[PDB]
This record gives structure tokens, sequence and C-alpha cells, in this order.
């Protein structure tokens, strides 16, 4: 985000990537340098690195020409690792592989390493994004073994690989509305299945499934002819699931697919002001708290961001809207799991607001999010009374604190604030935890929880630094075409609890992104001239 | 009995 | 003759291409030889954004297929899903429903283009 | 409609792609798995030039799996494989038959090629040995371990007969336990049975 | 006002924490039947005790069912789904929970065996019900058990430590640490690990499990 657009490429220039040093340096500058696998997770290493060349591929500026397909192939470092499909990805997540040659995609994808394989096919579908053309959608369809035909021998594909795959599958069918892939694409969601030879349900693929059957069929909603039958069958089809109620838990429905359904129904009524829609999918919080409740309470936090952004003309700014039908109502003021709904209530409004008013800046709301964050701020990692509602409550605080953190960053992006910069600062600082101030592989699990909640702990902070600096400045986020909602909705996915599914999704707001500074330069001495008043009709 | 130790 | 022409269409000199397919068009002993010919000659029309002068070529290339009792042919499925495409364009439904009927019988992604193609000129109809 | 020696056609395939083309217990069973996804991905990627070459019958796997740089019937006998130049083949097409539209049909429900399909579908030989760690393991405490002995010994009963130590004890598959037969002051050396398991010859360790 | 007050309410800080000095270390719970205790009576059921016959181990294994079944408690234990981390083709979990003590169940695979309890719906457990069988089982016996908790396979999170030396009976296992007000647990997902079995074993059974849980006319 810091580097969208700044560098340019010569074609003969050879590109660079400079590798992952992790080496950290205290003010008694006694250098300790960290080395893998055993200080970390081994995975954790290279997905840093396969993140960093993303972000490299993608500091190349849209309207460079020269980046045939022989470029790429000039600039492969001849061994494949992380770095080198971060960079694919970024080249193709840029627009720039729109027709990558048949030669060396066999090359790239001979090898069966995940990192690579993710990259060129996410890259390249949203290099084509929409265009529905065979020869690509093809290679997918190979990739994908539920969509392989019924009855073929099994052949090893990592299941993050089949998650890479379905996203850009569904990517790629953009806007295509072609019933003979949405129906396949919602049987996979609930359907279970197959890896290592035993059944097995996966979160982070329903949550893929979910996702893309949403973009797909992006914009039908707003029907007020058998396609009206048949959008309307999908819907009844969604609401069952996200409102079907078990009370013994059958294996081919299980709660993972909620999220699924719940980004689906909201990608086919976005932007629509169905109030209809909204009302099955909003919750009231004081029939629920009364009640024993049901579900994964996750699933709240997407149901009114769902719900919010059905309705997309009252996106309220004001912090009645934020705490609208909220209280306690307990003599345990004590943080305990009864009041998580609550939590995950205000997260998901929050973070609706914040895509509601995306760069297009205010004081009112940075204001509110700024006293929210001052209050929610201290007890933040905090582990005083080791107990699991304590420890899940205040889970649910640092998944809370970092979707405010973000979005409060999101609607004040691209103006470099102080403020928001300082609050990021000090949560992107201080590891805080267990650790500090404030049976083997049991122990090994033990640290593993904690390490990952470091990780999804920095990515959000990093996510709002980022998007406080966006382009050097000079770029901005775009929420007029109707699309660039549903990427920037897609790539601010709170998926910040283990074990962080879908993350190699987070580089996807750079659809959104468009050139949104204006400033002026001198025509016969050419050096910028500012500080002018500048009159604007919208 | 199985469980071999090594 | 047809070599040259690719030669001259990889090099960016459609204008002078143009005047080479048409020379070997004439060289041709058998009018079914001029299938290939006529489907690449057709592209280059669009290349030069004169959208009426590739219907003439269209309709040969086409009509090709009718004279051999049915050919069908691959180089003759793109020509007829293009051509039905153009027409919706034109608002003669009509005209267009019965190219895509004739085109059923292609490749996996040639059928499903024509088939919904063929709903959307129905329901007009 | 056949074309000339001396003036070839020239086919999409480029000389790299042809490099590209030709490239290359769990252990064999991972290896197999890879070697067969690797093949799909390399016909179905291509192909196209094949699709276009080819006179009849013959299938775009065979071309790949011909090219040298329970098994089911193969369609014809040619090996030409990837060829920069096509002498035979002059575009034409056969006339639309019933079995086409039988063709085209199955084709419809099929995401991927009929070839990569079939190949899919075809039944990989379930070929191992497993030799691996004991599935069952009982107690035999104090066995003898003397170059010169040979104890156990099997019988049609599922009857087995040891020397542990200096007592002479039973077990039975059947039932998992061990029974004692007798005992004697010096060691056996080696065990025998006569007749269907009536009688039991034993050695001791001094004849 | 209202709506800064609430927000205070909601998350306190400066009157929550008090030091923030925690010791970290993860506390282990002590099952040894030796040492009579009001404590430990409380969570060991069949009582204080040569190694009994296998029938006088079931006769035993029946009396701490009916004991435990004797006072007002809901039985749910056929209300989850369960998932282990893998069989045998011989005994699944059906045998575990058949409350029979001559059948059982067995998984085989890798050494740290998991045990998966899903919930459907948020149940409040009050009570967990586990026999073991140190005798009866010496060789497959659970020598060292953690309970984890949370509300989804994502956020499962360390509960509590378990140390198995000598114990032929019922296990009750109430839970106080995680909510003193409440005196029971409220998760829709726990999953079992049995990472080394005792004498240095390799695979686990698992005789008995049970959960529980509180809450003219005419013919």
């Amino acid at each position: 985000a810091v580097a969208y657009a700044t560098e340019k490429p010569i074609s003969t220039q050879k590109w660079v990537i400079q590798p992952l040093n992790l080496i950290s340096v205290f003010p008694d500058d006694t250098k300790i340098t960290v080395k893998a696998p055993e200080d970390i997770a081994h995975d954790i290493v290279e997905w840093g690195q396969f993140h960093a060349g993303v972000s490299s591929g993608l500091r190349i500026s849209k309207k460079a020409t020269g980046i045939t397909g022989s470029w790429i192939a000039f600039n492969k470092p001849k061994e494949l690792d992380a770095y080198h499909g971060g960079f694919l990805l970024g080249l193709g997540l840029n627009g720039h592989l729109k027709n990558l040659e048949e030669w060396h995609i066999y090359n790239y994808l001979s090898p069966r390493n995940t990192h690579i394989s993710i990259g060129l096919l996410l890259g390249m579908s949203s290099s084509m994004k929409g265009s529905m053309d065979s020869k690509l959608i093809k290679v997918i369809s190979v990739h994908l073994v539920a969509f392989l035909p019924s009855g073929s021998s099994d052949l090893n594909i990592d299941l993050k690989l089949q998650t890479a795959g379905i996203i850009g599958m569904g990517m790629l069918y953009l806007n295509s509305r072609h019933k003979r892939m949405s129906d396949s694409i919602f049987a996979q969601l609930v359907s279970l299945l197959n890896v290592n030879d035993e059944m097995v349900a996966d979160e982070e693929y329903r949550l893929a499934a979910g996702i893309s059957l949403g973009l797909i069929n992006l914009g039908a909603g707003q029907t007020k002819v058998e396609q009206n039958v048949m959008y309307e069958d999908l819907t009844t089809k969604l609401l069952e699931i996200v409102t079907s109620t078990y009370d013994v838990e059958n294996d081919w429905i299980p709660e993972n697919s909620q999220i699924g359904a719940v980004i689906a129904i909201m990608f086919l009524f976005l932007k629509s002001n169905n109030f209809g829609i909204s009302n099955m999918l909003k919750v009231d919080l004081k029939e629920i708290l009364k009640a024993n409740i049901n579900t994964r309470p996750e699933l709240l936090m997407y149901r009114e961001w769902a719900s919010n952004m059905i309705l997309w003309e009252f996106i309220g700014d004001d912090l009645s809207f934020i705490m609208k039908d909220v209280d306690i109502g307990v003599k345990f003021s004590e943080l305990n799991t009864d009041l998580l709904p609550i939590y995950y209530t205000m997260a998901g409004r929050i973070l609706a607001m914040g895509i509601r008013f995306a760069s297009t800046g205010n004081l009112k709301i940075r204001n509110i999010l700024l006293s929210l964050v001052d209050k929610f701020l201290p007890l933040y990692q905090y582990p005083g009374k080791q107990n699991l509602d304590f420890r899940l409550t205040i889970s649910v605080i640092n998944v809370l604190t970092n979707v405010i953190v973000v979005s409060l960053s999101m609607v004040m992006c691209a103006s470099g604030d102080l403020e928001v910069l300082r609050r990021v600062k000090y949560l992107h600082e201080v590891a805080s935890g267990p650790y500090s101030d404030l049976s083997d592989p049991t122990a090994y699990l033990e640290d593993k929880k904690d390490i990952d909640d470091h990780y999804g702990k920095f990515i959000s902070t990093n996510l709002a630094l980022g998007f406080l600096f966006l382009g050097s400045g000079q770029y901005a986020l775009n929420t007029s075409t109707l699309e660039s909602i549903a990427f920037l909705s897609m790539s601010v996915l709170p998926t910040y609890t283990t074990p962080h599914p879908l993350q190699e999704l987070k580089h996807f707001w750079s659809m959104a992104v468009e050139p949104r500074c204006l400033v002026i330069k001198d025509i016969s001495t050419g050096d910028a001239v500012n500080n002018v008043p500048i009159e604007l009709v919208v | 009995l199985s469980d071999i130790t090594n | 003759w047809q070599v040259l022409g690719e030669c001259y269409s990889k090099t960016g000199n459609k204008v002078e291409a143009i005047k080479c397919y048409k020379r070997s068009i004439k060289a041709s002993q058998t009018v079914d030889q001029n299938t290939s010919i006529y489907y690449r000659l057709a592209q280059l029309y669009e290349e030069l954004e004169d959208l009426q002068e590739c219907k003439k070529f269209m309709m040969k290339c086409v009509d090709v297929e009718e004279l051999l009792e049915g050919i069908v042919t691959d180089e003759t499925v793109k020509a007829r899903l293009w051509l039905a495409i153009f027409e919706i364009k034109a608002g003669n439904y009509q005209l267009a429903y019965d190219y895509a009927m004739g085109v059923s019988s292609g490749t996996s992604q040639e059928i499903e283009e024509a088939r919904m193609l063929a709903r959307e000129c129905r329901r007009h109809m | 409609v056949y074309g000339d020696r001396y003036i070839p056609s020239r086919t999409d395939i480029d000389f790299n792609s042809i490099v590209s083309i030709s490239s290359m217990v769990e252990y064999q069973k991972e290896r197999q798995a890879h070697e067969t996804y690797n093949t799909l991905l390399k016909n179905e990627l291509f192909g196209e030039m094949l699709s276009k070459d080819t006179v009849g019958s013959e299938s775009s796997i065979d071309r790949i799996k011909n090219t040298r740089p329970e098994i089911t019937r193969p369609s014809s006998n040619s090996v030409r494989g990837a060829s920069l130049l096509t002498y035979q083949q002059r575009k034409g097409r056969r006339l639309s038959a019933a079995s086409l539209l039988q063709s085209q049909f199955f084709d419809s429900m099929s995401p991927v090629r009929p070839d990569s399909k079939q190949l899919l579908l075809s039944p990989g030989k379930q070929f191992r040995q497993i030799a691996k760690v004991p599935y069952r393991v009982l107690d035999a405490p104090s066995l003898a371990d003397d170059f010169y002995y040979s104890l156990i010994d099997w019988s049609s009963t599922d009857v087995l007969a040891v020397a542990l130590g200096k007592s002479i004890f039973l077990t039975d598959n059947n039932t998992g336990d061990v029974v004692h037969l007798c005992d004697t002051e010096n060691e056996y050396t080696s065990l025998s049975w006569i007749g269907a398991g009536s009688h039991l010859a034993v050695g001791q360790a001094n004849g | 006002i209202g709506i800064n007050k609430v927000l205070d309410h909601l998350a306190p800080s400066e009157l929550i924490k008090p030091v923030k000095s925690c010791h970290n270390k993860p506390s282990v719970l002590v099952l040894d039947d030796r040492i009579v205790d009001a404590a430990t009576k409380d969570l060991y059921v069949n009582g204080f005790q040569q190694n009994p016959t296998p029938e006088n181990l079931q006769h035993m294994f029946h009396q701490g069912i009916e004991i435990l079944d004797s006072a007002r408690m809901i039985n749910v234990t056929h209300l989850a789904l369960w998932k282990p981390s893998s069989f045998k083709l011989g005994n699944p979990v059906d045998f575990a929970l058949d409350d029979n003590y001559d059948t059982f169940w067995q998984s085989d695979g890798g050494q740290p065996h998991q045990l998966d309890i899903m919930f459907s719906k948020r149940m409040d457990i009050c009570v967990m019900a586990i026999f073991f069988s140190m005798i009866a089982d010496e060789s497959y016996a659970p020598s060292l058990v953690k309970v984890y908790a949370g509300h989804s396979p994502s956020d499962a999170r360390f509960y509590k430590m378990l140390e198995v030396r000598n114990v032929n009976g019922w296990v009750a296992l109430r839970f106080l640490d995680n909510r003193e007000d409440d005196q029971l647990l409220k998760c829709q997902f726990i999953r079992l690990l049995f990472p080394v079995n005792h004498e240095n074993g390799k695979d686990t059974h698992l005789r008995g499990i049970r959960l529980y849980v509180p809450s003219a006319i005419l013919r």
C-alpha cells in the first residue's frame, strides 16, 4: 500500500526482490538474529516472503508498458521460491497478465509448490477479470478436485491451492450471471470434501466458496423472466442455510458454511436497499440477549455487516448507530462470555460504517473512532485472570480492536493523519501478551497459539499503516463503481483469528485504488505551485 | 503386548 | 501468398496484408480452400475498424459451409458466433436465431455461447 | 487435401514449446500421483496444436506420451508425438453425424477434454508390496538365544510350542493365551511335532 | 451520557486490572486416589480403596454410572458431533459412549491422539464424566490429558491439565476456574488430547465418556 505505482519498469532492466531480513536491533545494539524453523513456525517465514513478493510485484504502475510474457520469464530467479510467486501475483494483480503465453505457464505449474501456483492463479485471473476466456478457466477446472469429473483417481492437490483456485475462478466469472457455474458453486459450499482419502470439513474453503458465489452474481439482487425465479430460489436457499437451527449437528451442513452463506447473500443484494432481506439478516440484541443464543458468535458480526450494507443509504455516521440497542443489562459487569454478541455487534456496525465512508474523510466519524479506540486500547491483550471465559472474551476484544483500527485507517485513507498514526503505532509496537510486562508437542501447540495471535494482531495494524499512506499519499480508494465496493469489502474481511483463513486475499484492495490526488504544476518553469484555492462542482 | 519402545 | 499475409499480419502491416490475402484467394483452384483465409481476412478488417466491410467476407466463410453440405469446421464456428453477436446489435433477432442453431455442433464453449444467444434472441423474437 | 512434402505447413507449436512438453511405499504412490497430475496438466493446457494435427482416431494424450525427449486398448499405433511442421495435415472436417452429436453431448457435461477425462477415469495399478512393522506381538519372556537352537514351530492347529527358559509353553493363536506343558532341569534346544500335533518331539541340551 | 457510561461498563480497564502479575504457568490437577480430601471427593466419585478383578471393575462401573445419574442432572452426550483423530476399523466412538465397560473405542495413528466434541447449539456443560481403567488397560492407559475449550475449531484454547497415576474408576470434573459465578462451562467446541500413554504406550482406549448439563391427564 505504501508503494502502489512508484517505480516504473525499463523492460530491458532486470528486477530485483530484496529478501526478508527479519533481524531485530535493540537499543543496546546487541543484535539478535532469528533463524527458521527453530525460532518460528516454518510456514510463517516464506508466507512473509510471499507477502513481500506481492508488494514488490504490485509496486509496478498500472499504465506501464512492455510487461509481456517474456519479461516475467526474463526476471525468473532460475529457482522457484515464495518471492517469485508473490511477484507473479503482483503483476497479475495489476492487470499485466492479460494474455500470458502458454509456454511457461506449465513451466511455473510443473512443480507442486503451492505459493507459485497460488500467485499465478489469483494474479492471472485478476488480470483478465471477467473475460470468460476458455483457455484459462479450464486450468482452474483441472486444479479444483471437486469440479473434476467424478470417479477419477484422486490427484494430490493442496487444500489451500483449492481455495486459491476457487476464488480466482469466481473472480474470473465476475458479473457473468452464469447459472451453470453458480449452482455448482452453491452445491460445492454445502457439500463435504476429500483430503488424504478421508472426508474433511473446511471453514476456509466454504468461506472461499461463499465469496466466490457472491462475486459471480454481484449486482443480481436488484430484481423487483425465469432469472427472477431462479434468483429467488437461490436467495431463499441461502436464507435457509443462515437461519436453520439444528439441535443435532448434521454432518454435511455444519456451521462452517454460515460465513460463506452470509457473504454470498451480502453480495447478492449489495447496494439494493431491500429492507426485507436486511431484516432477516439483521439481528436484534434485545431478543437474543434474553435467549441462550445458538450458532458461532462470529456469525453475528457478518450478519449485521451484511444487513447494514444491504441498506446503502442509512449507514449512520453518529455513535447512536454504532451503539443502537445495546445494554449490558446484568449485575455482573465483569468480562463474561454472555456479552460477546454485543462486541460482534459493534464490530460489524463500525466496519460497515468505515467502508461506507471510504477515502472520503470526515471529522465526526474520526472523533468517534478515536474515542472508541482510546477506550478499548487499554484492555487489549491483557491476560490478568487466566480464565477461559475471560480469555475468549479478550480474544474478541483483540478482534474488536483490530477492526476499529482498520476501519479508522479506512475512513481516513490517504490523508497521513497524526493521531490515527499514533494509535496504529502503539498497536504495531510492544508485543505485550502473557510474556513481558503489562508433552513437548503440547508446549509447541501452546506457543503456536500465541505466535498465531501475534501474527493476527500484526496484519491488522500493518494493513492500517499501509492504508494511511497509500501510494505515497497520491492514491485513494474508489467506492463509486459497483464492483469496487465488492473488492474493497472482500479485502477487508476480518480473518485475524486462527488459522487466518484466506490471508492471501488481503492484497486485493488494489482494484479499488485509483489516482485521486490533484496537484498543480507550472508550465514555463515546470515546477509545482501549491496553496492556491480550487473550486469544485459536485 | 505390542507398543515396543525404541 | 498466404504465408506472406501471416508475416505482414505479425509485423503490424495490416494495410498490406489485406491485398496479400486477396491475391491468394484468386490463385486458389477450389473454393473450399478459402475457408481459412476468409475468417482471418475478416479479423484484419475488424482490426481496421470498418465493421460493415468485414460483413461481406463473413458471409462468404459461413456460406462455404452450406456449399460443402455442412462441413461444420472449426473456423466457421467462430464465424457464426461472431456473426450472430453483431446481428443482435443490429436488432434483427430472427436473422440471428438460425445462426446459433447451425453452430450447435462445435466445441464445448462454442455450443453454450450460441445456446444462450439463442434464448436471448428467442425471447425478443 | 494432402500437403506437399517440400512445402510443409507450420503448426502453432513453437521450438521451446516442445522443450516444455517433453519435460518430465508411499513415495511411489506420491510420485505416481504427481506424474498423472503433470501429464494431465500438460495435456489439457496444450493440445490445440495436437487437435489441429492428427488424421484419424488416436488422441492428444497418446501424442504426448509418444514424445521421446491392467492396460486398456490403445487406439491406433502412431507414435509421431510433437513436431514443429506437419505434412499430412490439410484443414479438413468430417460432416456432422449422429455419433458426433452423441459425442458433443457427453462433452457438454464435461468441464475438461474427453481424452483427459478418459485418462483420469483409467484405473492406476494397485500393485504394491507391504512388508512393514509387525501387526501383533505377544509375550514370551526369557527366550533362549543360542546359535545351535531352533525352538518355535508351526502346527496345523494354530498351536505354537516354545522353550521359554527351562519350561515348554504353548501359545494358541485362536485363543491368544499361553499354556504350560512341562519343565525339566536341562534347557531345551530343539522342538518338533510328530503326526498331526499328537506328539511333541523335543531335544534337550544333553541329547 | 448513557452511551459513554455503557461503553465503560462493557470494557472496564482501570478498575479491572489489579497488578497484572499473572504467573502464566499451566495449572495441573492431581487425580490420585490414595489421599482422602473433600475437594478430591467432589471430583472423584467411586471412592478411595490389590488390583480388583475385571468383574469388580464392571460392577463398580455400573454403580458409578448409577450414582452420577442419581443426582438431578441432564445427559446430552448424544446431542453433539464426535470426530476422533483416527479409527482402527475395529471400534468407533460408539462403544466409548455406549455406557458399557466391556466395549470400548480405540484410535490408531499419530501419537498425539485427538478427540473432537462439536456441539450444534450453545450448551452449558457443568460436569464432564470420564472413566479410566489403569489395571484393566495399562498398555493403552491415558497418562496425560489436556482439555481445551472454545466456541469453534478456530478459537480452541487450553483449559486444564490432568495427570494420571492410578485411577480405576469414573472421574468427575466440574468447572469452576473459568466462571465462579455460574460454576459451569459455556462453550460450543471441546477437544481432548492424549499425547502419551503409560509405560511409554502407543495407542489409547476410552471405556466410557459422558457429558452433564443442568436445566390429571388422559393417556
